[PDB]
């Protein structure tokens, strides 16, 4: 099995638009990811909240939509609660709280971008072990 | 002691040196040639990186009869595409 | 080649360093050297923690140990421990490095080139280790030296810039020490608390002017003790008490440095004042807390009511008593109570927890911060794969708390180890059967039977 | 009578760097073989096909997981041998299907063999009693009972011991929460024996170097030794004194000392094989019948026994799917046995 | 010779059947408080709330415990690390119910071996012999202050130092695995190495020096009586051991030294169980084993597992498990 | 509790004065060899 452009090709936006990533893109979304997500959000769960995943499923039931880039993005600037009704950018990392999160600070679009494609691609890979905890170990 | 020259004699010589600074550095090298040709993978039936499933594949190729294991493993290699 | 080889010293090569017992030069060289070793590290340690620092992650996600130590003195750090400067950091590891030179300069001429025995040189810097007096001399003048380096921390506090309190009101700064503690009641009633759980002796220390008087009181005492070693010689009772050898005298520091290396794994795994928890990441009850904390937290926002919450065991889910009634966080780390912490605090009442509080001012920079302590705390692999043992690889972690405390109590064990050798050996030569039992006067043989 | 038996036999026996004997016709090629086949699986062969790990430094492993595992469950007992109905003369296949664990449980047996022929042979030779072949044969009795009964019992290889420092620890788990093995009493005389032949190791070699005669002027004491010398190095007087106000008994007869330090670890090795057998059968110490009948009716009832079973239990359920590919076991999450939160 | 004088020179007395010694002088009452409060405790003490959650555990024989599963059972998680001596209970029910029995015998049993340890030094110098037995009795001692003190220290609780019983050592054993991965931490491998080599050269050296015994006796009786307790001949033939070993392997691989013999002996074991006891007293800081979970993965990025993966799935059995009732929050954080 | 406490802490210390007063009772001359090491 590879790592295909077929697996690299994930939703851009809710209109059917998609956008197909580069491997080191995928590299770089893993290390990114691992920089400033997995101490929370390491296999696709959330540590100090596991109601919520990060599996595609779950991302396209949140409002707005969180399963394509925009989405992602968007929530990685101004991250809001899984109804959109709140934003939590004061307990949350996003750009617009880089001040509290400093890790935030030297994330370019280009990291966001790559961060996001990671959170697509990987259950593509990992199936159910993508948010699925321990019981996938 | 038993007859046998002393190793310490024969690792401090010279002609030891002019024999081993050939032989040792050859065999090292047969042995990276081995894994880096690729040779390893096909003579002990190993999977490359790429080769252990197919494409969307996520079913482990388990052997389950004894006495056509052979033709298992050979239907699990052609599965690979 | 004087005293070089196992016939001439009477030790083998592999306890070669015993061959310098009355060799003063060369054991000056052995131990000048060896401090160079010291301050070599330290130097070379600090440019490489420098070089792989990266100013806007924690310094506990990045391997860090003597950054830490340098930005708790207060230097290159502001509020909340934000890193605003590394220029002290590079200059304190470039000083040392550079002066290790100087150290390992002299103890390589005093073990190769100089004097090999120092008494024909100069009878002020020779010795015999059996000198009862000039041995309580040079004691005493290490005892002063030891006082100024306290006195140092205690300048530092007061009149060059302050240190980093985790405790600052509005938040964890930077800040000048005015009024140390100087009451002998508070500095030495720490030292008469009990170790364990709730008290946990000086390892209890929770402020900086208890710090700061305490080092005061150090100073003074180390100088004084210096003097009256340097014009005293050892009392009758004392002189019947001890072994006077170079081997003795070793055994006995090695008992002090192991029970110091004890003291300092425990301190270093419970006190999160001297070793501040944004420099070195949350201690394990302080995690464990967190844990708590954030929960209810969450469950409280969703609607419950955390405090008339029953957990499956009859006991409360968020919120218990302790043994003597205080209000403490529920689950396991009801253990934890003791824990106390600038993010907590704020919560506290005269009774523990208060409901109140906990339903009506917890501020959003309490949640981030019990966020990150329950997510960085100090459980980890050998190959630093961070959390529990059935954690998957993805964050590489392995909290500062932990290196430090592993690596002491290892080192304090060793010295413990070390202290019985040598003070069972000193004994036995002074005695004079440290090489075993003389055939023609065997003790035993002139004993009565046991039976 | 100097036949070319008598001419062979002179040649086996020089006295070399290296003895060969007899026995070393047996010994050398079966060690050298099972040696050679675990650095060769260890190094370039994987697991795929018949456990679905990986097991190789080829694929990615490193010294603590590498293994030659044991045959898929489907393959039974075979002895699975290179020209045998199942590989069929195939290397690549054979290391596939798992031969060389075979390969390797049965040339170590063999080798096993010629080392302790080579301790009688060697004994016979030097004239000394025997006893270092008869110590050996607890190691015998454990690599023969873990090794090739145990899984003789059982369904097939596959669950015999694969070689290997991870796959061991496994092996280890899987007796807890399978076998309860550490409920058994052979187990119990196995641990007593291991522990009190390493405290009499310890203990012997201080009390030597610490009643030493002092025998040169050296304050470095091993050279004041002389292998031909008459005299005893150190005192035994001395030495039973001193344990006997230590710890009330001391040993005061060398002979019945060193004896001992055979009997200890042989014994409880030989016990542990005992057990080893039984749970061949799985018949195992794993309950306390009145314990069970008390606790199924009493919900208060609890002892560090039964929170043990739990552990147990536990493994049972979250290691047996990856654990055993063969029964293809499917455990919906919510049939999982969990504590609270965990 | 005033009281005082007299008292010490019985004290420290060589004559005594019994050395008692300095050491002695504590030794003796905190083992025997430690030992009565033990037999006493471990036939009749009603069952203990180790995990705080008022769900008493029963640990003695009238209890309905056997040998085998019996224990005294470690003190309440509400506890802590809290000293918990009997006058801090308003009474001995509660002193009882809440694990005070575990606190008062792990206390003085570790004060009462360290001075045991203490007493094998003073009675070497007593008579003349060379010290460092004790630095050898170090290694178990170690291992003992490991379970029972610096184990409790690191993880913030008594309740989690190792119980008093057979089952609860190995309750201790199967949970610290789930913790720590200890199988996996090479410490804990070199206390390994360290126990089964020192019973692999304790059989060695016995069966060597036995099969070597110089004939003094006839087949009708005991080789043992042709050593003779005081005699000044070594009793076997020591070149002949060698002459053995060293052809079964080859000569430089064979002690021909007794000394170094001995001395590699002690050492074996002693280092191997000073790793392991330092093994306990820094996963006790959760500095764990190594951890390979999903360390293999193919070109595409699927997980292949290795025998490590294995072991973390029986390790979550062991996780998911343990104290079923005392989490209430996802992460067990000591 | 409180007597069984004073009763306790007599007992501790009574033994404690036993080992540092014993110990420093003139211990390095107590060996059969070379006594005097003052
Ligand atoms: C001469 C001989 C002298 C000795 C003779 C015998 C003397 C008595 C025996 C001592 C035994 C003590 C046992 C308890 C140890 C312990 O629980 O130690 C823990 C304490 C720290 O206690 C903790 O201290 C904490 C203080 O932090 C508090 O304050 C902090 C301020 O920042 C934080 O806010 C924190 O959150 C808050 O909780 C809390 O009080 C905790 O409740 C409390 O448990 O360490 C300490 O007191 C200091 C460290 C003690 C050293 C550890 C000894 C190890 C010995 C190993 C032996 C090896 C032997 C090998 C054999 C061969
Ligand atoms: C002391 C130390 C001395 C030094 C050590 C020297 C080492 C020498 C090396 C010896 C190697 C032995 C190989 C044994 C192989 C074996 O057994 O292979 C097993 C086969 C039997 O085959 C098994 O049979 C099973 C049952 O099948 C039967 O039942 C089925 C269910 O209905 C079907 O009907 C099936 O068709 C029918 O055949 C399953 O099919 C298994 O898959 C299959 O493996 O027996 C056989 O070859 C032979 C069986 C009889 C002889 C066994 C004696 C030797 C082993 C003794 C160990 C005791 C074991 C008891 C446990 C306690
Ligand atoms: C911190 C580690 C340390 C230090 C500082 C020392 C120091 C010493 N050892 Mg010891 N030793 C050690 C560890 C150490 N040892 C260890 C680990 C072992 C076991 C292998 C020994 C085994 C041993 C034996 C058997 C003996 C000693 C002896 C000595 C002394 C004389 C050395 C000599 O004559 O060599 C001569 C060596 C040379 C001429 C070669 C070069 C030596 C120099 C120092 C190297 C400097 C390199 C450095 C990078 C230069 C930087 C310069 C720059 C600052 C300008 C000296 C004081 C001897 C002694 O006691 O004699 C009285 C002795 O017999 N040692
Ligand atoms: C107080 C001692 C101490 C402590 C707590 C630390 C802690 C740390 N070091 Mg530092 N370091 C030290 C001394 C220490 N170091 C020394 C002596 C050197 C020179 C070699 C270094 C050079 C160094 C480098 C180059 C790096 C670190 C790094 C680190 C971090 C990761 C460590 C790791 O992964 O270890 C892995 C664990 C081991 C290697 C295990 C060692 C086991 C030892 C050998 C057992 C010894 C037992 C005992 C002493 C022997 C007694 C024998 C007996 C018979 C008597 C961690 C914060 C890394 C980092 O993150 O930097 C930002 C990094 O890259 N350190
Ligand atoms: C504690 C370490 C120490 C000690 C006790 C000694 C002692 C000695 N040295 Mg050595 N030496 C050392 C370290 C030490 N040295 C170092 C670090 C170096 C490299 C610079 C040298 C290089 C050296 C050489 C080249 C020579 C000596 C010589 C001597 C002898 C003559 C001393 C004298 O007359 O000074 C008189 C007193 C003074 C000159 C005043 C010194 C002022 C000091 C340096 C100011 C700083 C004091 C302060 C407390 C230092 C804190 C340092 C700390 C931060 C690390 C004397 C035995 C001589 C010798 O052996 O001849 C046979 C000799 O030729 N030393
Ligand atoms: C009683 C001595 C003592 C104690 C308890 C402390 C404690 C502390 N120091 Mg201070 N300090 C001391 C002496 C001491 N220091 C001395 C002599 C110096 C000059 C070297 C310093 C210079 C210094 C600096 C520069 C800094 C500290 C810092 C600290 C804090 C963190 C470091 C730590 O964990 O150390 C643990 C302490 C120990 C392990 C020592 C315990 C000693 C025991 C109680 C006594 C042993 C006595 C001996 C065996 C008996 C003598 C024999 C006699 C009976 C015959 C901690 C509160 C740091 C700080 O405050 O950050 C803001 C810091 O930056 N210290
Ligand atoms: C490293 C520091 C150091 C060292 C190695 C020494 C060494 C010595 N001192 Mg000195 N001293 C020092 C620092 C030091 N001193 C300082 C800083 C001062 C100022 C306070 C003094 C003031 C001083 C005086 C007034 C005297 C000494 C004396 C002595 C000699 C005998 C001490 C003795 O018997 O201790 C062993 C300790 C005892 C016998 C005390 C009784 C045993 C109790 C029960 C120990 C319990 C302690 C406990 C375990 C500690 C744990 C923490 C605790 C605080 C809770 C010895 C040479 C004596 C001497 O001979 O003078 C000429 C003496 O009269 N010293
Ligand atoms: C000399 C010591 C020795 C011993 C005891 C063994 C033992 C074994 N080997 Mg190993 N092996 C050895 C050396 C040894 N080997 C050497 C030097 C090599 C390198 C070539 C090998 C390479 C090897 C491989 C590749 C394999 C084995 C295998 C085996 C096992 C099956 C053997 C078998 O069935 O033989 C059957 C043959 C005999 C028992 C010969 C008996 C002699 C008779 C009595 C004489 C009469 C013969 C007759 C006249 C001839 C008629 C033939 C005609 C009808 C065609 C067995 C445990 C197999 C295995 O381990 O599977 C897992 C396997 O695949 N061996
Ligand atoms: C005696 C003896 C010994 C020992 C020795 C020793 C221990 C020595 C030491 C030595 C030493 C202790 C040395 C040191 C040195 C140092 C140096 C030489 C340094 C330099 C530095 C520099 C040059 C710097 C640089 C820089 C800067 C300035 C900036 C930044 C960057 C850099 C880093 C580049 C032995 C064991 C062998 C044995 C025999 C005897
Ligand atoms: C906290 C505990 C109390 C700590 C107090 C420590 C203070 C330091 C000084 C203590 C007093 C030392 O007093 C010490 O004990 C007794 C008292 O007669 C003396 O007397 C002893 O002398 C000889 C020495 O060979 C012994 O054989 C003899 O049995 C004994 O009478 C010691 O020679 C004296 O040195
Ligand atoms: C097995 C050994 C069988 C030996 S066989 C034996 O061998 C002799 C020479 O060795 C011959 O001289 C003799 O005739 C023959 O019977
Ligand atoms: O206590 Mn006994 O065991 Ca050490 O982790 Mn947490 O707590 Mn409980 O859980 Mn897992
Ligand atoms: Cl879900
Ligand atoms: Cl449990
Ligand atoms: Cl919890
Ligand atoms: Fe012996």
């Amino acid at each position: 099995a590879e790592l295909t452009p077929e697996v690299l090709t994930v939703p851009l936006n809710s209109e059917g638009k998609t956008i197909t990533l580069t491997e080191k893109q995928y590299l770089e979304g893993k290390r990114l990811f691992q920089y400033a997500c997995a101490s929370c959000h390491v296999g696709g769960i959330t540590k100090t909240n596991p109601s919520l995943d990060l599996r595609t499923e779950t991302l396209a039931l949140a409002t707005p939509p969180r399963d394509n880039i925009e989405g992602l993005v968007d929530y990685m600037k101004n991250p809001t609660t899984y109804d959109g009704e709140q934003e939590i950018a004061e307990v949350h990392p996003s750009l617009r709280s880089a001040d509290i999160f400093p890790k935030m600070r030297n994330l370019t679009e280009k990291d966001l971008v790559a961060i996001a494609g990671h959170i697509l691609v990987e259950p593509k890979i990992l199936g159910d072990k993508w948010g699925g905890g321990k019981v996938y170990y | 002691t038993t007859g046998e020259r002393p190793f310490s004699d024969i690792i401090t010589s010279v002609r030891y040196w002019v024999i081993h600074s050939i032989t040792i550095p050859a065999l090292f090298i047969a042995g990276w040639l081995f894994v880096s040709t690729g040779l390893a993978y096909d003579v002990f039936g190993t999977p490359r990186p790429d080769s252990y499933y197919a494409q969307e594949q996520r079913s482990i190729p388990l052997v389950t009869d004894r006495f056509e294991a052979k033709q298992q493993v050979e239907t699990f290699l052609e599965q690979l595409k | 080649a004087t005293n070089r080889d196992q016939e001439s010293s009477g030790f083998a090569w592999w306890a070669g360093n015993a061959r310098l017992i009355n060799l003063s030069g060369k054991l000056l060289g052995a131990h000048v050297a060896h401090a160079g070793l010291i301050v070599f590290w330290a130097g070379a340690m600090t440019l490489f923690e420098l070089a792989h620092f990266i100013p806007e992650k924690p310094m506990y996600e990045q391997g860090l140990i003597l950054i830490p130590h340098i930005a708790t003195l207060g230097w290159g750090v502001g509020p909340g421990g934000e890193v605003v400067d590394t220029f002290p950091f590079f200059v304190v590891g470039v000083v040392h490095l550079i002066s290790s030179a100087v150290l390992g300069f002299g103890g390589v001429y005093h073990a190769i080139r100089g004097p090999e025995t120092l008494e024909e040189y100069s009878s002020f810097f020779g010795y015999d280790w059996k000198d009862k007096n000039k041995m309580t001399t040079i004691l005493g003048f290490h005892l002063i030296v030891l006082g100024i380096g306290a006195l140092l921390l205690v300048a530092k506090a007061m009149f060059f810039g302050g240190l980093y309190d985790t405790w600052a009101p509005g938040g964890g700064d930077v800040r000048v020490i005015t009024n140390p503690t100087l009451d002998p009641r508070v500095i030495f009633g720490y030292l008469l608390k009990s170790p364990f759980g709730g008290e946990g002796w000086i390892v209890s220390v929770n402020n900086l002017e208890d710090v700061v008087g305490g080092h005061i009181w150090i100073g003074l005492i180390c100088i004084a003790g210096g003097i009256w070693h340097i014009l005293t010689t050892p009392f009758g009772w004392a002189r019947r008490a001890f072994i006077w050898s170079g081997e003795a005298y070793l055994s006995y520091s090695l008992g002090a440095l192991s029970m110091m290396g004890f003291i300092a794994t425990c301190f270093v795994w419970f006190n999160n004042t001297v070793y501040p928890s944004e420099f070195y990441g949350p201690t394990g009850p302080e995690a464990s807390q967190a844990q708590a904390m954030t929960f209810l937290i969450r469950d409280q926002k969703l609607g419950a009511n955390v405090g008339s919450a029953q957990g499956p065991t009859g006991l409360g889910k968020y919120l218990m008593r302790s043994p003597t009634g205080e209000i403490i966080f529920g689950g396991e780390t009801m253990r934890f109570w003791d824990f106390r912490g600038p993010w907590l605090e704020p919560l506290r009442g005269p009774n523990g927890l208060d409901l109140n509080k906990i339903k009506n001012d917890i501020q959003p920079w309490q949640e981030r911060r019990a966020a990150e302590y329950m997510t960085h705390a100090p459980l980890g692999s050998l190959n630093s794969v961070g959390g529990v043992a059935t954690e998957i690889n993805s964050v590489n972690f392995v909290s500062p708390r932990s290196w430090l405390a592993t690596s002491h109590f290892v080192l304090a064990f060793f010295f413990l180890v070390g202290h019985l050798w040598h003070a069972g050996r000193a004994r036995a030569a002074a005695a004079g059967f440290e090489k075993g039992i003389d055939r023609e006067s065997e003790p035993v043989l002139s004993m009565p039977s046991l039976d | 009578e100097r036949g070319w038996f008598d001419i062979l036999d002179d040649w086996l026996k020089r006295d070399r760097f290296v003895f060969v004997g007899w026995s070393g016709i047996l010994l050398f090629p079966c060690a050298y073989l099972a040696l050679g086949g675990w650095l060769t699986g260890t190094t370039f062969v994987t697991s795929w096909y018949t456990h679905g790990l990986a097991s190789s430094y080829l694929e990615g492993c490193n010294f603590l997981t590498v293994a030659v595992s044991t045959p898929a469950n489907s393959m039974g007992h075979s002895l699975l041998l290179l020209w045998g109905p199942e590989a069929q003369g195939d290397f690549t296949r054979w290391c596939q299907l798992g031969g060389l664990w075979t390969f390797i449980a049965l040339h170590g047996a063999f080798g096993l063999i010629g080392f302790m022929l080579r301790q009688f042979e060697i004994a016979r030779l030097v004239g000394v009693r025997p006893y270092n072949a008869i110590a050996f044969s607890a190691p015998i009795a454990v690599f023969v009972s873990v090794f090739l009964i145990y899984p003789l019992g059982q369904s097939s290889w596959f669950f015999a011991p694969s070689f290997g420092v991870a796959a061991i620890f496994r092996f280890l788990l899987f007796f807890q929460g399978f076998h309860n093995w550490t409920l058994n009493p052979f187990h119990m005389m196995g641990v007593a024996g291991v522990l009190g032949g390493a405290l009499l190791c310890a203990i012997h070699g201080a009390t030597v170097e610490n009643t030493l005669f002092q025998d040169g002027e050296g304050a470095s004491t091993f050279r004041a030794f002389n292998p031909t010398q008459a005299e005893e190095t150190y005192s035994m007087v001395t030495a039973n004194r001193f344990w006997s106000q230590i710890f009330g008994i001391a040993f005061s007869n060398k002979r019945w000392l060193h004896f001992f330090m055979l009997f200890v670890p042989v014994t409880g090795l030989w016990m542990s094989a005992i057990g080893v057998v039984g749970l061949a059968l799985n018949l195992r110490s794993y309950d306390f019948i009145s314990q069970e009948i008390r606790a199924a009716e009493d919900p208060e009832f609890e002892t560090f026994y039964t929170k043990n079973l739990l552990l147990n239990e536990g493994i049972r359920a979250w290691m047996a799917p990856q654990d055993q590919p063969h029964e293809n076991f499917v455990f919906p999450e919510e049939v999982l046995p969990r504590g609270n939160a965990l | 010779a005033n009281l005082w004088e007299r008292f010490c020179n019985w004290v420290t007395s060589t004559d005594n059947r019994l050395y008692v010694g300095w050491f002695g002088v504590i030794m003796i009452p905190t083992l025997l408080a430690a030992t009565i409060c033990f037999v006493i405790a471990f036939i009749a003490a009603p069952p203990v709330d180790i995990d705080g959650i008022r769900e008493p555990v029963s640990g003695s024989l009238l209890y309905g415990n056997n040998i085998i599963t019996g224990a005294v059972v470690p003190s309440s998680n509400a506890i802590g690390l809290h000293f918990y001596p009997i006058w801090e209970a308003a009474s001995l029910d509660e002193w009882l119910y809440n694990g005070g029995p575990y606190q008062l015998i792990i206390f003085h049993f570790l004060l009462g071996a360290s001075c045991y340890m203490g007493r094998q030094w003073e009675l070497s110098y007593r008579l003349g012999m060379r010290p460092w037995i004790c630095v050898a009795y170090s290694a178990p001692l170690a291992s003992a202050f490991a379970v029972f003190l610096i184990y409790p220290i690191g993880q913030g609780s008594f309740s989690d130092g190792m119980p008093l019983g057979i089952s609860g050592t190995f309750n201790f054993m199967i949970v610290f695995q789930a913790e720590h991965n200890i199988l996996m931490h090479p410490f804990h491998q070199l206390g390994v190495a360290g126990v089964f080599g020192g019973a692999l050269f304790c059989a060695m050296h016995g069966s060597l020096v036995t099969s070597s015994l110089i004939r003094e006796t006839t087949e009708t009786e005991s080789a043992n009586y042709g050593y003779k307790f005081g005699q000044e001949e070594e009793t076997y033939n020591i070149v002949a051991a060698h002459g053995y070993f060293g052809r079964l392997i080859f000569q430089y691989a064979s002690f021909n030294n007794s000394r170094s013999l001995h001395f590699f002996l002690a050492a074996w074991p002693v280092v191997g169980v000073w790793f392991a006891a330092l093994g306990i007293s820094t996963m006790a800081f959760n500095l764990n084993g190594f951890n390979f979970n999903h360390s293999v993965i193919d070109a595409k990025g699927n997980v292949i597992n290795t025998w490590a993966d294995i072991i973390n799935r029986a390790n979550l059995g062991m996780e998911v498990m343990h104290e079923r009732n005392a989490h209430n929050f996802p992460l067990d954080l000591a | 509790m409180e007597t069984l406490k004073i009763t306790v802490y007599i007992v501790v210390t009574f033994f404690v004065l036993l080992f540092v007063f014993g110990f420093l009772s003139g211990d390095p001359a107590r060996n059969p060899k070379r006594k005097d090491l003052e």
